[PDB]
Order: structure tokens, then sequence, then C-alpha cells
């Protein structure tokens, strides 16, 4: 998709192991 | 059948052909679509007879489109895999989702380069977004110039300590060569850019991102105290192309101003 | 890109 | 004597009560075994799960991973649609339903990160504004970032990180698990040994406190032997903590306090293979060389008894209870007992379609590398028969089967399974729920009515990572299989509907058969042609509906299947309170919309139709009836909607100003006022109709506009607004505004003579 969407309100953190 | 096609001199039809196969669901890797849309982009460049220039363009301008987002997406995956500061766990799980069917711009931002910090793949993203929103946009130039900074600060200490006897911290590679100074490497990651976006972009406002840059060479020594020449904002603009006059413009506006560091003697 | 860290200032109360 | 609505609310009544009188897990689940499965093709209209997308990890992604100098890992933060990659002493999030996501990347730690974790905050620690705990475990330490998960409006959380200044040393034992409770405590375990710790925090600095602490709960000494674990698991609804150790022995811990911890219970492998030898069947597929692979708790609003299923490495679910010595002092088990088995399907997977003792010997699950089980039941098991290439058996209770079972001494567990391929090179990592958790009722009995909730939440959906990307898997309701079987049928006989109708009569019944072509008819299951599959909804419906007869009669299964949908479409509403008093409503605004809307679809479907459906146009004393019932219920649909009508006009003004300027039996009446009240009982519409004469006398205070109001109380709310009411409220318009413009004198004279007018 050429379109951006900015959504920080729900991520996954990127810095932690998996649930 | 695009090869049926060419030879035919039916380029539009190729064009169609690798065009739909790029953005389609079969199992495609990202560097063939990028591949099929770097053809289908030259195919539909030049006359194919008994179709009108409007169908040529809006074709050639899809792929064109679409082209700049998948190297975008490109850049990002391999960068993203190659990082040695990302788990091997989440590498597995990024080249899943980068290494099939482009994106939106919107996610590649979001879900990965903003994640990774590469502020450089960011600006490429606002630049292919038609991105309206100058204070975000100097956000990342200064999140940019800033992480530059410290990256050669780093890499010239390293070097320091190689040439006193020291131990470099485990797993660095040394440098066998005096790395560039700050300004040298920040200056590097500006003109790559510019190089990709063409002067011509919304992340270019010059009256914003020269006194940046220029507060930066303050702020940091980055003068003739480490024998660096004092203009060097200056001349790294001009050869990137900037009008004479939009320069003196701005530095008028600076002047004027007295603002940030720019200010007393 | 780093993820920018806003401060501890904000996130807990009061 | 008893007019139509009220009639047709006593079916609603009765009908609630059959939907939540759904078996309980404990009553199918009854000590001894069970091999019960219907196995359906992936690519069958009758599958139970189904992949609907996938997402390629990030190309940025695999250049850090194979950048990876000795440690990588992979996650998944399925609540909020987010991935996450380890790679050496760096982190990077990411949004995996993004078709291009930034990369949210952390790199501030110094140490190999070697877990990470997803948790609820401590209340009145942080901001609201802060959603989750971001916790991040290295071998030197665990750090503690703030989260705010923020949705957007493409449907997907937005990330942010806060620093905390939250953080401790690890000490001497790895950490590889961490878990969080429904309050944000958080625990951690590892490859170490089998101690669990857990992490404090608060506010404020102290003196003599730090802001976070850490302290082992396990209190160990002595002479111990090798012995670590595979995994911790929560259940906040019975306050327990259970972990799987390597020898595959199982620890209960109860949280009898805010910051206790207390071991109640240790099973060791033995003790589950000698309640095993005292069960009536016993199998080679469970011995003192088998391993337990993974646990997962089941809640006490599932099942009273059944704690914990186990997983064996042989494919062997293990339901557990627990119970407690005594019945009063949470109150803590003291025992553990397996009780129930349900042995491996035997069907293998296959790409040529394949053509009553209990078969306790299959081999199809052997051998189980990874299972996860999610409430009402839903299994998945990652099979590694072979070292390159995984297998996904998924299964689900068989719902429709559990529902029909009469007598009670009957019910077994029984299933529809279905294998899912995943190509050569998917290594599956984990497995997430993506919605919301499962309940269709508060209490076992009721909770597992898959059926009652098709409309009323959307199909689970799963995101399964894998070493090449996420992909989504969506639980298929009755509906959708449904609609996908006739849309097979679209191009056959008049005989080939009536032969898949009968396929979901013998497993459905006919009522829930009928209830599913009138929803099909009505558009459910096109949220995912459509018209001819509808219009065959619409003559299965007619065709195979049955007719009413004398035993006191008994209505067709038409009649039944009509009042079954009306029932599941208000179940939420039906016995909830219309209001919560700063007065507010029980069910939000949205939900009311969708449901008077899904109503009104239903009406519509009728009104169409009225001459082709039997029972509906007039018509011996069981056609009456079955006339008499049908009408009975269309009265209430219409009561429905404008009840639901004049909530949403209440709530669109300022209630509280109203209710403040109100009396007090009233205030009280409104307290208490139920949906169902409103739409079936004399006293909601008398009620009604005192909100609607107040709302109007407020209205004229602030003026806006009363011909407008007017109007729209009119029609839509007609048959309970009264036009002698509108016209004395144009009445009293003209009156108050004849005291507004009071100062005024050639203004009155106009106002006041068109008042009395």
């Amino acid at each position: 998709h050429k379109k951006l969407v900015i959504n920080k309100d729900m991520r996954t953190d990127l810095f932690s192991p998996p649930n | 059948l695009c090869r049926f096609y060419t030879t035919r001199s039916r380029f539009f039809e190729a064009a169609q052909v690798q065009t739909n196969l790029a953005k389609s669901d079969l199992n495609i890797s990202l560097k063939d679509r990028i591949i099929l849309l770097s053809r289908a982009k030259g195919n539909a460049s030049v006359n194919t007879i008994g179709i009108s220039r409007q169908q040529q363009q809006q074709l050639n301008h899809e792929a064109s489109e679409l082209l700049e987002i998948a190297h975008i997406q490109d850049d990002l995956l391999e960068r993203l895999v190659a990082d040695p500061r990302i788990p091997e766990e989440r590498k597995a799980e990024i080249e899943e989702f980068l290494d099939g069917p482009i994106r939106t711009l919107t996610d590649l931002f979001n879900d990965y380069a903003d994640q990774a910090n590469y502020y450089d793949l960011c600006l490429l993203i606002f630049h292919a977004a038609d991105f309206h929103n100058p204070r975000t946009i100097m956000d990342t130039w200064n999140n940019l110039i800033n992480q530059s900074h410290f990256e050669a600060e780093q890499r010239r200490e390293y070097w320091e300590i190689v040439q006193a006897g020291g131990d470099l911290p485990a797993g660095v590679i040394a440098p066998i060569a005096e790395p560039p100074l700050p300004y040298v490497y920040v200056s590097q990651q500006i003109q790559l850019i510019a190089h990709r976006t063409s002067l011509d972009s919304l992340i270019f406002p010059v009256n914003s991102l020269l006194p940046v840059v220029c507060a930066y060479a303050i702020n940091n020594g980055q003068d003739a105290s480490i024998g660096a020449d004092p203009c060097w904002p200056i001349q790294l603009f001009l050869n990137l192309g900037v009008p004479h006059a939009l320069m003196v413009q701005v530095l008028e506006n600076v002047l004027d101003t007295q603002e940030a560091p720019f200010t007393g003697r | 890109r780093k993820a920018k860290l806003l401060p501890m200032e904000e996130a807990l109360l009061p | 004597d008893l007019p139509p609505v009220a009639k047709a609310a006593q079916v609603v009544n009765q009908t609630l009560q059959l939907d939540d009188s759904y078996p309980d897990l404990d009553s199918y689940c009854r000590p001894g075994a069970s091999s019960d499965y219907e196995m359906q093709s992936s690519d069958s209209s009758w599958a139970p799960f189904h992949v609907v997308r996938h997402h390629n990890i990030p190309d940025k992604v695999f250049e850090h991973l194979n950048a990876g100098e000795v440690f990588t890992k992979l996650g998944l933060f399925a609540e909020i649609g987010y991935a996450w990659a380890s790679i050496d002493s760096s982190l990077f999030l990411w949004d995996y339903t993004h078709p291009n996501p930034e990369l949210i990347g952390y790199e501030e730690a110094t140490h190999t990160i070697t877990a990470v974790a997803l948790v609820p905050p401590k209340p009145g620690v942080f901001v609201k504004t802060i959603t989750h705990v971001l916790v991040v475990a290295t071998t030197s330490e665990i750090i503690l970032l703030g989260v705010s998960a923020t949705p957007t409006p493409s449907g997907s959380k937005s990330l942010t990180l806060y620093s905390t200044r939250m953080s401790v040393h690890r000490g001497g034992s790895d950490v590889s698990f961490i878990v969080g409770t429904k309050d944000g405590r958080i625990f951690l375990g590892g490859e170490s040994d089998t101690d669990i710790h857990e992490i404090f925090y608060q506010q404020e600095e102290r003196w003599f406190s730090s802001r976070c602490g850490k302290i082992n709960h396990s209190h160990p000494f002595g002479s111990r032997q090798q012995e670590w674990l595979r995994g911790l698991y929560v259940d906040d609804t019975r306050n327990l903590l259970y972990s799987l150790s390597n020898r595959s022995t199982i620890r209960t811990y109860h949280m009898e306090g805010p910051e206790k911890l207390t071991k109640v219970i240790e099973k060791d492998k033995t003790s589950c293979l000698r309640d095993f030898a005292h069960m009536a069947d016993s199998s080679p597929l469970f011995t003192d060389k088998t391993n337990i692979v993974a646990l997962s708790p089941i809640p006490a609003t599932e099942a009273s008894k059944l704690h914990l299923m186990a997983l064996t490495d042989t494919g062997c679910r293990l339901f557990l209870s627990a119970t407690s010595s005594a019945s009063y002092t949470a109150l803590a088990p003291q025992s553990m007992q397996l009780q129930f088995v349900k042995f491996p399907p035997r069907e293998s997977p296959t790409r040529i379609r394949t053509l009553s003792q209990l078969d306790k010997t299959s081999r199809a699950l052997d051998p189980s590398a990874l299972g996860f089980r999610f409430s009402p039941g839903y299994f998945f098991d990652v099979v590694r028969k072979h070292p390159n290439q995984d297998m996904l058996f998924v299964s689900a209770p068989d719902t429709g089967r559990i529902k029909v079972t009469q007598p009670a001494s009957a019910l077994k567990y029984f299933e529809q399974g279905t294998w899912i391929e995943l190509e050569n090179g998917n290594r599956t990592i984990e497995i997430g729920l993506t919605t919301a958790p499962f309940a269709a009722a508060k209490q076992p009995l009721g909770f597992g009515n898959e059926l009652a909730v098709q409309f009323d939440q959307v199909p689970g959906e799963f995101a399964v990572l894998t070493n090449t990307g996420v992909h989504i898997v969506r639980r298929r309701r009755l509906v959708d299989i449904f609609a996908k079987a006739l849309g097979n049928c679209v191009s056959a006989s008049d005989d080939a509907l009536e032969r898949e109708v009968r396929k979901f009569i013998n497993q459905y019944g006919r009522v829930e058969t009928i209830a599913a072509a009138l929803a099909v008819a009505c558009g459910q299951g096109s949220d995912l042609m459509d018209r001819n599959t509808e219009n065959l909804a619409r003559a299965a419906f007619i065709e195979y509906g049955g007719q009413p007869r004398l035993a006191s009669v008994r209505l067709s299964s038409r009649h039944d299947a009509l009042a079954l949908y009306l029932t599941r479409l208000v179940r939420t509403l039906w016995k909830a309170k219309v209001v919560q008093v700063d007065i507010s409503s029980t069910i939000p605004t949205s939900k009311l919309v969708t449901i008077q809307e899904n109503v009104e679809r239903l009406r519509n479907f009728l009104e169409a139709n009225k001459s082709t459906i039997q029972g509906l146009a007039p018509p011996d004393i069981a056609n009456q009836k079955e006339h008499q019932a049908l009408h009975a219920l269309q009265k209430l649909m219409e009561s429905i909607s404008e009840g639901i009508s004049f909530v949403l006009m209440l709530f669109d003004e300022r209630v509280s100003d109203i209710y403040a300027r109100l009396d007090a039996v009233s205030q009280q009446q409104l307290k208490d006022l139920t949906y169902e009240q409103l739409f079936s009982q004399t006293p909601g519409k008398e009620l009604a109709k005192v909100l609607v004469k107040a709302i109007v006398n407020r209205n004229i205070a602030s003026g806006a506009n009363v011909e407008t109001v007017a109007d729209a109380l009119r029609r839509r709310c007609g048959s309970f607004c009264s036009p002698d009411d509108v016209v004395t409220f144009k009445a009293q318009e003209q009156l108050q505004r004849a005291s507004e413009q009071a100062h005024n004198s050639p203004v009155l004279r106009a106002l006041l003579a068109e008042s009395l007018r």
C-alpha cells in the first residue's frame, strides 16, 4: 500500500519475546 | 507471454501482464515483483500502436509508483535482516510479511521503518506519499542527524582505541582506517537522500532544513576546531543544487530573527 | 529509527 | 387475556433460557475418555476453520535476523496485532496487519534479550492512556516500558513507548517466560530452575524502597536436582498460576493476596500416569517415556471442576480437575487429578480426498511440538512428523451436536476437525487470539454456546506466527458453513439442496438449520452469487420449515427458527437495564444501531415474502395458532425497533437534565427499567409516554427546533407517540416561546393567538 496510517495506539513491542 | 508480445512491438500489453502479476497474490518474491514492475515501466513508456497516449502514461505511472514503494520495502527487509540489534525470532517474522506482495506506505512506516528508527527510509516514505506535514518531516530530519552523529562519534572512538592499544567491546569489527568526522557522515546521509528524491520534494524545505543543519554545526563544534571548513553546511546545499538566491534569502531570515543558537557573537 | 521514548513524567501520575 | 407482544416476550424468555442451558464442559467431559471426531477437508465448505490471509515478515527484520551474531527470537502480541523480533541486545516491533509497516526499534539494552512480553499495567500507577506494560528480560536485567496502543482509523493500534526508570538486576536465574495478570502482576520463570519470581513496581520513590523490586516466591534451599520450566500459565478467574517443567511436572500456585504466591499442588508425571492407569482405558500413547509439551488453563467461567488441559507429545489432551479440601476459609485447591482424556483423531492429511470403539492408539498427532487451547475449546496442535514442514491440526467442539444430544447421560466431547497445511520451511512459533475472548454466558452452563452468539461477536480469529510470516485463521460459524454449502447448490437440482439440507438437519437439528437459512436469507454471512445464495436460503426456509400440528399445539420449526433468530439478535439487550445512573446508557449506542438494523432486515424479509411464507398470510386450529404466534413475533419486532429508537432519541438530548427535573417514583421506575419491560410491558410504554412528554418540555427550553423533534417522534416511534400530543407540544412551544419573547410587545399576540389555536 502507498498510503500511510500511523497508529501508535496498539503496536507489538519490537523489544520483547512473544507471548 | 510477455516475451512474445514484446518481439511483436506490443509493449503495452506486456506491461499490463507484468503489472497485474506484480499486484497479484501468486507466490512471487519481492525482488521478482521489482523486476516485473521495472519492465512494465519501461514497456509503458514507449509507443504501442493502437493505444492512446493517456492509457500508456496511466500504466507507466502506476508501475512507477509501485516500483518506488517496492524498492523502499526491499531496502527495509534487507536492512532489518542484517541488523545486529534485531532478535532472530523477529527477523523470520519480518521476512514473511515483507518478502511477498507490496505493502502500503502506512504499514511500511508504522510497522517497520519507524519501529527500527530507519529515519532515512522514513523520509523516502514521506516523499513517496506526498506527505504534507512540515513538523514531522523536520522531527525526522532532526532524529536522522543526531543518530548519524552519535554513530560517527562511536566509530571514531573505536578507532582511537585501536591506535592506543586498547581492546574494543566484544564483537566489534575494528576500523583499519580513520573513519569520517561526524559532519562528513551526516552530510553523506543528506546527499544519499537528496539524490534519491531530487530536491523537488517536500522533505527538502530549505527554509527549515538549512537552519537546522547550520544549528547542528554550531551546537556540535563541527567547525575550525576540528579542521572542518566552517562553511561546510553552505557548500553542501550549493553543490546539491539549491539555487543561490534561495540560500541568501534564508540566511537573511536567520540573521534577522536571531533564533536558537544564531545569537550574540 | 530508534523509537522515541516519551518521559516518565507523562507516564506515571500524579 | 394476554396480548401479542407479551405472548411473544414469553417465547423470548424461554428461548434465552434454552440457549443458556447449553451443556457445560464438565458435563460432556465426564471421567473417562473419548475419540469422537468428524474430520473435514480444509477446502470443504464444512471446514471448522480456514486461513483468510497471511502477512510476510518485513524484509528489514530478515536483514537484522541474518545479521544475528549469537541469538534471535520471534514472538506475538496478538491482542494488539503486533509481532516482535529480538536480535542479540536489540528489539524490533511492528504492526503485522499493516502492508508496509515501520519498525519500532528499541536498542537501549546492553545484554542479550531472552524474553519479551506485553502485560496489563498496575492500576493507579500510570496515566490512563498507558494501555500496557512491555517487559524486556535480558541476561543481566528486566526492563519495564510503558506502552500506549491506541486504535487508528485503519483498525490497527498505534504503538508508542514510554520510559519508566523501572528495572531490576536479573540475578542467576534465566528468564524465558513472562506472564501478566489482569491486575498487572508480573511473574517470571526460565530454564535455570523451577523458581518463580515476581516483579513489583510503584509510582513513588522512597528512601527505604526502590520504585521496582524483585523477589523469589519459591524460597529454595538444600539439595536440588536438575529441573527447569517449559512455560508459565495464568488463570485470573481462579487467582491461580501454573508452571510446566521439563520433567512434565505440573505445579499450581495460588495468589492468596496482592503480593503473595503460595505453592498448593505439585503433580509429577508419575501421578498423572497413576491416575491414567486407574481409568478404564489405558493406552500406549501415554507412558513414562511420554512428555507433556504444553498446558492451557480452563477458566472457572467455562468449567467448575476441570481446571487445566495438558498436551502430550503423542497428541493426547489430558483434562485435569482440581479440588479444595474444604468449602470455606479465593479458596485455594489442594489436589489435582487426571479425570478425562481426549485421544487423537485417526485421519491424516492427504492431497487426494480419501474415503464406534474408543480409538486410543492413533499416531496422527505424533509428535506434537506445540499446542494451544482457547475457550470454548478451539484446539491448535503443531504436528512435526517431518523436520521441515509443520502440519496444523485444528478442531472445535461440535456445538451443534452437543446442543441437540439427549439425554444428558449421552453427552460426549464431539469435535469437528481439519488439517491446515503450512508450506515447506514454515516452522510455527506461536499462536495467539486476535479477537475478544469467547464467552456466550457468565457461568459454565451456556458458556460454550457458539450458536447463540453468531450475530453478537465476530468469529474468533487466530494469528499463527511462523518464521516466514503471520497467518490469520478464522473460526467458521454455522451460517458461514450453511451459506458456503448453499453456494455450491446454486448450479444443481431441487434434490441437490434437499440433500445438503439433510446433512445439516442430522447434525444441528431442524430448528437450528432453518434458523441458519433465515439468517443467510437476511444477509448474515454476506459480510464475507450472493443474491442466489440468499434466494436459495429463502427457498430452504420455506420448503423445509415444517408445519404446525396437534399434539395445546406444536408450532412449526419455521416458527421456532424465527423466535430463535430474533432472540439471539437481542440477547444482549433483553434482561439488561436501559440506563446506568450522571445517567448514561447500559448498551453502547453503536450496538443498539446494529441490533435495530438486524431486526429491521428480518422484518423487511418477512414483508417481502408475506405471500410465499406459510403462516404470514391469514388462513384448522393448528394453522390458526401458527398465524397468531407468527403475528405476535412480528408485533414484538416492531416494538423492539420502536423501543430502540426511543432510547437513542433519549440520549441524543440531555438525559441527566431531564432526570433531574423528575419525580422520585419515575426516577426509580427508570432506574430499574429493562429492555424487556420497554418492549413488552405496559409500564415501559407508560413510562415511555412520560419521558417523551418530558423531553419535549426540555427541548423547548433549548428551543433549537420544535417541529423537527415533532416529525422525529411522529413517525418512527409512532404507535407509542400520539398525534394529539405533538399538537399539544406545538402549543406548549408557542407558550414557552411567548414567555421567551415576553419582553416584546407585537410578537406575542401572534405566538399566544397561535398557541390558543
